[PDB]
């Protein structure tokens, strides 16, 4: 629970914020490259099914 | 030793019978892993007495709970010794301080 | 050394019932498909600890 | 007084220092409490009960 | 001996797609699995050379938040579509591409004006959708080769205000790899009950086969370490 | 340009401050790689650096590590523990036998050991035990092995060697020669070119290994392991 909550939390100022990213794959690339902090608020493209 | 203590360790070790306490002060005459020999002071001897005391250290014996009871000499040669000074560290004890 | 290989063979799908004393509810006994670890302690999946 | 003792020894006053992960190598995002604790061993030996 | 070490075997290459694969191996000594996995992750993600589209210019747009008629997709959306174009360049270091369409329907990546030194690997990608043939969209994309991923902040500078009006910059991930994830499993060989089996799940774009990807990464690291080995 | 080429660092600097403490410099390392090599080298050094340890003790009259010998202020088990602390450098032969004998009252050191020329003690004045009686004398025979990692006597007895004599004492083996590794990287100024970094490694050892040779051996094992990946089908 601690990990999930810390993972989903946002911070108003963070490294790499504002950038638009194609998909969660590149989000993984960005964070694992240390180029954007976990709490950065960005705009990303997602897909959902029903 | 515990870095953070409460100051009771000295007293608890002293009163507890685990440690060997020299009944008379003096200068240590002989040190060995098994036995310790102490020479009492000039003002401490009983009138007409040998002036030498001997202790035997429990080396390795079974405890009541099947643990180990051992004792270690903790004084150097020619070391002055006062009365009540700890002369043989027991288990879980360091220089007369409790160390669990 | 052959004995260990046979042992891996036999436990391949053989589940074991696992209980914690005292059983308070029917979820107190569960079956798992085992794997072998070194040491002398049963490793448990974290979730079912609740 | 504990803060004064810490500052005498040149340790950071906050008592929380940065750490590095052994396998990954990047810093943990938040500083982590590192200190010295007195730990005991208890008679409940696992190799006796197993 | 102490110099001797356990040599893993290439047990399998479980391929799922032309760009998706899993590679696993064993045995590995304590910690070697994690060491190799971390090294490979860093090398592939941040140091594998590749080509990507970085600079764009669309006729009639002032900035990233400008607008253009006819197309439902906005400037940020069209540029993030251009983000994923899989392109590889044969020999040429630095190349310029251009496209210009008018048509009710999809602007597909296959429509790009072909050049001999430029190969689009996933042409059926749809750049955008256009609502009316009365509207035209003309853009010029710019392809460079290099290493690592670069965001826009590392290129946005007051010293770089010389960029002409109506120019867009794209966060370009030159690295052909999309995903690297390694997990370790406790395996045994002989009576050694503790040993590491490594599984790498990996994903690329169309340009590079995953086997080649991992191969190249290993090659680069080995070359980077060659002289420190006193052996042959 | 020159994107398709990669620079190769060198062991530019080596300095010894303590016999058990050194720092070396790798230069030039380009961006990103510094952490990769730092982590790799640190882990390999902590894991697999070869060492020499002590896995045999024979003392006159001692039947087991729990007994006691007169004239010694220390019990046998603590003698063994101090022996674990002993460090030995041997280069010409994989296993060796040392000898210790002394009759004088006072501390004994590793400097007092009877040794051949191929056996070297890094820390000669390190204490082994203390003797307290004139007529008594210590007499020890020690066996040193070459090995990797840590191997407890519990795993050692799995050999099940026959006819093991009573007057033999088994002691836990720890071979690793490095105590600590720290790595720090930062931008360098070489060929006036930016985006290079200098990597500095610091390590405390027990003084039995040349830092340069140790790092080269670590590189060797890492490259050998990579040789599987480079060959993937």
């Amino acid at each position: 629970v601690l990990g999930l909550y810390y993972m989903t939390r946002d911070c108003v100022n963070a490294k790499g914020e504002g950038m638009v990213l194609t998909g969660p794959k590149e989000a993984e690339r960005l964070y694992r490259s240390g180029l954007a902090s976990l709490h950065a608020r960005v705009k990303v493209r997602i897909t959902e099914y029903e | 030793k515990p870095l953070v203590g409460t100051g009771m360790e000295r007293a608890v070790a002293v009163d507890s019978g685990v440690t060997a306490v020299a009944k008379r002060g003096g200068v240590v005459q002989y040190v060995d892993a098994s036995r310790i020999v102490i020479k009492v002071n000039e003002d401490e001897m009983y009138p007409g007495e040998a002036g030498i005391d001997i202790y035997n250290l429990t080396k390795y014996t079974r405890s009541n709970q099947n643990t180990c009871i051992n004792q270690m000499p903790c004084v150097s040669l020619g070391e002055p010794v006062e009365r009540g000074d700890v002369l043989a560290d027991g288990p879980s004890t360091d220089l007369g301080e409790l160390a669990l | 050394a052959v004995v260990w290989d046979i042992l891996d063979e036999v436990i391949r799908e053989h589940p074991v019932l696992l209980n914690r004393a005292p059983t308070l509810h029917r979820l107190g006994i569960q079956a798992f498909e085992p794997v072998l670890i070194e040491g002398k302690a049963i490793q448990l999946h974290p979730l079912v600890c609740a | 007084e504990i803060k004064e003792l810490l500052k005498l020894g040149d340790l950071p006053t906050s008592g929380q220092i940065r750490l590095y992960d052994g396998r990954t190598g990047e810093q943990f995002e938040r500083p982590v409490t590192v200190g010295y604790m007195y730990m005991l061993k208890l008679n409940h030996l696992v190799d006796d009960k197993m | 001996s102490v110099t001797e070490f356990l040599k893993p075997r290439l047990v399998d290459i479980e391929q799922v797609s032309s760009t998706h694969a899993k590679v696993t191996l064993e045995p590995l000594e304590r910690g070697f699995g994690h060491t190799l996995g971390n090294a490979l992750r860093r090398i592939l993600l941040s140091s594998m050379p590749g080509c990507a589209v970085t600079e764009v210019e669309i006729d009639g747009v002032l900035h990233e938040y400008s607008t253009k008629e006819g197309v439902q997709e906005d400037i940020l959306e069209i540029l993030l579509n251009l983000k994923g174009l899989a392109v590889r360049v044969q020999g040429k270091d630095e190349v310029i591409l251009t496209l210009n369409k008018s048509g009710i329907g999809p602007v597909t990546a296959a429509d790009i004006t072909h050049d001999g030194d430029v190969e689009i690997v996933k042409p059926q990608h749809v750049i955008c959708h256009l609502t009316d043939e009365n509207a035209s969209i003309s853009m010029r994309i710019k392809v460079q080769r290099g290493r690592g991923y670069v965001p826009a902040s590392t290129r946005i500078h007051s010293e770089e205000d010389e960029r002409p009006i109506g120019r867009l910059l794209v966060d370009a991930c030159y690295s052909p790899v999309e995903r690297i994830a390694y997990n370790v499993e406790a395996a045994r060989v002989e009576q050694r009950t503790d040993l590491d089996k490594l599984v790498i799940e990996m994903e690329t774009n169309g340009t590079i086969d995953p086997e080649e990807a991992i191969r190249r990464a290993a090659t680069i690291l080995a070359e980077q370490l060659e002289a420190f080995v006193d052996l042959r």
